[PDB]
This record gives C-alpha cells, structure tokens and sequence, in this order.
RNA sequence: CCAUAGGUUAAUGAGGCGAACCGGGGGAACUGAAACAUCUAAGUACCCCGAGGAAAAGAAAUCAACCGAGAUUCCCCCAG
RNA sequence: UGAGCCUUGAUGUGUAGGAUAGGUGGGAGGCUUUGAAGUGUGGACGCCAGUCUGCAUGGAGCCGACCUUGAAAUACCACCCUUUAAUGUUUGAUGUUCUAACGUUGACCCGUAAUCCGGGUUGCGGACAGUGUCUGGUGGGUAGUUUGACUGGGGCGGUCU
RNA sequence: GCCCGGAUAGCUCAGUUGGGAGAGCAGGGGAUUGAAAAUCCCCGUGUCCUUGGUUCGAUCCCGAGUCCGGGCACCA
C-alpha cells in the first residue's frame, strides 16, 4: 500500500512520505488512530497544498507534551493506601488504574494510556518509580508511596 | 447466510471432477471474514461481514463510497 | 602484500560489472602497462561439462590479423584459455580476431551439452585485470 | 459530554389467493450405452424466489472478409 | 542460525625431486629504499618435513634457467577447483517481545421487566486459533457399480487364440 | 517413465572429491594350561557387479549394461 504520514512514525519516516506499507499495518493501525492517510491523488494534493500548517500543530503538541512531563515529574506526590499484610505483602495491587487516579488527584486528569511500567506490577510495598509516556520521545519518571492501611 | 456485504458474493454451486472425472455437486463459498473498519468521517467502528475482495475494494474506494453505496441499495449495517 | 601497480590496476578495472567489447578492447589498450609487448588472453567459463567424457572439444582456427594459426583444448574446470595475438594490435581488428574465434566455438557445439553454452567470456592481458565481454 | 443505539406517534405501501406462459436460485434418478464409471437421460422431473399481460432480450468493445452488412425476438433453409 | 551469490584471505605433504609439485592457458621478468637478505618475538595449520600471519631493527638485496618428473619450477598474471574464515548481498528456518486485526462459551455497565443478541469499559489470548480457495495422505462413514462364458443341471476342476 | 541407494576377503562392513585394497568375525598354525576354555603371537585372502572412456595412474570420475531395493508417476 502507498500511504501518506500523518505523524512521526518510528521507522517509516516523518510527516509526508509516500511509503510502500503492508495493508494490514495502515488499515488497522496507522489510519485508525491519526497517523496516516492513503496516496489517493485527492489527499496527496489537499495534503501538499495544507502542508504548512500540520507542521505548526504537530509542534505545539510536542511543546505542550514536554511540558506535562516536566509538570508530572515535578509534582511527585503520589500516594496509594491499600490494606496490606506484614512483611511488605500487599494482598491486592496498584495498577495504572490507581495511578491515574493518584496523579488525576494531583495534576490534570492524567490518562491510563501514557502510565508505563516494567514487567512487575509492584506487589510489595515501598518506593517504586513510574515511566509515562506522552508523547512518543518523552519519557517522564514518578514516585510513588504506598500505604499498608 | 454467507453472502459478502459489499460485493455480494453468494456461495456458487459446482462440481467435484475426479481423475476419472466423475463429477459431485459441490459448493464454492465466498472468504467472508467479520471485520470492524474504523469510519473516520463518523468516528466510528463499523462491522461488516466481508469477503477478502470485498475488503479489496473498501480499500481502494475508500469506507465511505462503500457505506454510500450500501446505504442507497438499502442493506443497513 | 598489496602494491600501488595493483591497486592502481584494479583503480583502472571494475570487473564487478560487465562491459560492452566496444570500450573493453580499448579497456585492454589502457591497461597495456609493462616495459614489453604483451600478449592478449581471453578465458571463458564455457558451457560444456568437459567432465563429461562425449563434451569435450578440440579444434583450430587460423585468424587473418595473425600473432597465424591457433590451437585450443578444453581443460576438466570447463575454461577455454586462449592469446589470439599481441596487445599493441588495433582494437577494432582484434574485436574480429575474437569474433572468429567465438563463431569457431560454436561451430563445435556438441549435443549433450545442456545449458548455457557461454556462461561468461573475460579478457586479460599479461599483467591486467579480467573485463567481461558482452 | 455531544452523538448514536433504542422508544412512541402520524402518513404511505405491502401481506394472501390464482390455470398456463416467462426470468432467475437449486436440481435428480429410472433409462440408453444391449453390463458400467466418462457420456446420456437433462438442465428434464421436482422444490424455491420473482413478476407481466406478456416476460426475457435488445441498439455491436457484433458479424463478415479486403466486398460488405448494420439493435433484439420469432419462422423456413442452411443441415443432421 | 542455515543455505545460495559476490569480493578478500588461507587452502593442495605418494614416488625421484630442493621440497608440504592444486588444474589449465599466457609467460623471465618481476619483487625492492614508500624497508631486501637477516636477526629476537605470538600464534594458525600440520603428514611433526614444514607453509602462512602480527610486532621490533635492518636501508638493497631477492627470486632461474638446473638432477629429476605423468606433470616445472614454486618469478609472475588470469580463470577455476577441495576446504575453511571474514565483509557485503540474497532467500529460508526457528525463537522472543508488542498490540492494533482476530478470538473470548472471563467480569462489569447499558438497550431491558431479558442466562438471546447488540453496543461500551475491562481482563486474557493474539497474529496464534479459526474460516475461504487450492493441494498430498487417509477415508465401506456414505454412494454408484463390477464380479465372463462353455458345461450330459449348477458349483469345483478343466477349457477359451 | 522419473529420482535415490546398494554390490569390496569365507562372512559382515569401512575406504579417499583418485597415488598400497583395509578392519572385525570366521579359518589355519603357534603360544599358555595337567588338559580345555578365555586371553596372547603369526599367517593367507580379493574380476573392489560388469564393460568403454577420462587420467600418468580408477573402488573412487563419468558413459552404458545386470541384479537387489525404496519412493513417485502411468486414460492405446
Ligand atoms: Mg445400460
Ligand atoms: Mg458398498
Ligand atoms: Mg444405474
Ligand atoms: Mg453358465
């Protein structure tokens, strides 16, 4: 398939490119979520001649989302209460789910999407660090406490 | 039934040739495979029941010339 | 090891490829290098499976430009190996002294052989590089 | 969230029956071959959907042969 | 990771032979001050005879015409062979991770007075499974049939030109 | 019809991208032991399936043929 970028694609290139991508990968993945369009001659022209403009917000976006990971990361104060055992045992867990409602709480209704972590979930109490992702290049990092209440 | 949405392949009827070419009434059944498409001019998903060229053709026409179509020929999705 | 003579030929020839017989007799005019007169070789990687018994060839030619009569032998690799003349010879007549030779070689194409007659035909003089022929 | 799904009301229309003929979706076997499987019966019987007074088809991406004809349908030859 | 292809290396020990004779064709000029015969130093292979490679100094020397041989020098050049190593390139096998197709006969919410269905949230699985077309094997589960004539009855035997 | 494998000493099997025909078991003789066995020593194998060719030389590298097999193909 040819298609047209939308976005900064890991491998595929930047916005603008007619690139010669498996179907599969641009009709479930690319063209769902906005960030790519087909090379039929309609959009190729009404993509060149609007050009400039996508550019402009694409920047801004990257603006604001390196600033919410600035933001995050300097807000760092997230705390979980959870009924825990002895011997730093937490009977259930914190997930992403209590993340967000942890940093919903502390900054600007963060979603669950962006929240990352490693393969463990934190079954043990203590101080665990926290990856988000809000843009595909930031990389903000969160503390976290947990209460065995 | 097995009948594709958008071209409306129907399962044909044929025959089974053998080397000695006897022949045995058999049935050719369209690739049909339930797919959602996501209908961006709507921002929506819609699923249909399409064969593999039926797929074909909603990605060279394009989702909503494939709805229009349907939508006039009555056959609501 | 390596010498600037060497490298300085194989500066001269890039045999990754394949060239025309038009520029590469004047290929092997340039690459003429050496405080005497040297000899014109030609080598192909012909078809014939001489390690079949009933393949193998022998003939003759005698060529107009001179050296003028040619003897030539298939060896077991399948490699005719053969000097038609000196290097200071004019391109264009030694073109038509390889002409004969190769419509020599066809004339004594045998019937078992199977498959490409010619797989490929390179020239090299003395102390030069092989340039391919088409 | 919007929306959409869904719900209610109003207007309009359809339902079913019917001989043959017609278009389409499926589709045998007995039989013949002096047995039988390719083939035949036969796209016949039968089932189903769809209509109309008719239906279907129809204005050449057709034939022809270097001359030409000029949509479709039906009849007689061609021709067993 | 295999395997194909290109390019660079190493690679060749029977007998006389100087000694670790790859094959063919051309062919004594070529190597060399931009470091030659040498001299100490680490290994690769090995038939334990040896060949090749890195480093140190050297500042022009070195290879052959001959004894032999099926085969000549082993000065050199080109093609290629058996094997092996490296780069590059091509296809192929797995294995791992991910989610977005797809599955969900997991949970929750809604249409809704609903153990269907459909939508939504979510979990799990995940390019697997499953299905469509084609294809090798299997397939009395099912179907259509065949299973000769002569003959002191038929069968058995025998026979058939 | 196609593809592949095998034929080597009495037996069973190695053998190298060609440079001399092997190895076990069998057989014979010898040794040991009172005697025997088991061990130990020595001995002697061959159209290398056949035939032609390559080669300076062929078990090998081919061509052709015989037999033994394995798989596949096969609508006068
Ligand atoms: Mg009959
Ligand atoms: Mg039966
Ligand atoms: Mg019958
Ligand atoms: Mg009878």
């Amino acid at each position: 398939m040819q298609v047209i970028l939308l976005d900064k694609v890991a491998n595929l290139g930047s916005l603008g490119d007619q690139v010669n991508v498996k179907a599969g990968y641009a009709r479930n993945f690319l063209v769902p979520q906005g960030k790519a369009v087909p090379a039929t001659k309609k959009n190729i022209e009404f993509f060149e001649a609007r050009r400039a403009e996508l550019e402009a917000k694409l920047a801004e976006v990257l603006a604001a989302a390196n600033a919410r990971a600035e933001k995050i990361n300097a807000l760092e104060t997230v705390t979980i209460a959870s009924k825990a055992g002895d011997e730093g045992k937490l009977f259930g867990s914190i997930g992403t789910r209590d993340i967000a409602d942890a940093v919903t709480a502390a900054g600007v209704e963060v979603a669950k999407s962006e929240v990352r972590l490693p393969n463990g979930v934190l079954r043990t109490t203590g101080e665990h660090e926290v990856s988000f992702q809000v843009h595909s290049e930031v990389f903000a990092k969160v503390i976290v406490n947990v209460v065995a209440e | 039934s097995r009948v594709c949405q958008v071209t409306g392949k129907r399962p044909v009827t044929g025959n089974n040739r053998s080397h000695a070419l006897n022949a045995t009434k058999r049935r050719f059944l369209p690739n049909l495979h339930s797919h959602r498409f996501w209908v961006e001019s709507e921002k929506r998903f819609v699923t249909l029941r399409v064969s593999a060229k039926g797929m074909r053709v909603i990605d060279k026409k394009g989702i909503d010339t494939v709805l229009a179509e349907l939508r006039a020929r009555g056959e609501k999705y | 090891k390596l010498t600037k003579r060497m490298r300085v030929i194989r500066e001269k020839v890039d045999a990754t490829k394949q060239y025309d017989i038009n520029e590469a007799i004047a290929l092997l005019k340039e690459l003429a290098t050496a405080k005497f007169v040297e000899s014109v070789d030609v080598a192909v990687n012909l078809g014939i499976d001489a390690r079949k018994s009933d393949q193998n060839v022998r003939g003759a030619t005698v060529l107009p430009h001179g050296t003028g009569q040619v003897r030539y032998r298939n060896d077991k690799n399948g490699i005719i190996h053969t000097t038609i003349g000196k290097v200071d010879f004019d391109a264009d007549k030694l073109k038509e002294n390889l002409e004969a030779l190769l419509v020599a070689l066809k004339k004594a194409k045998p019937t078992q052989a199977k498959g490409v007659y010619i797989k490929k035909v390179s020239i090299s003089t003395t102390m030069g590089a092989g340039v391919a022929v088409d």
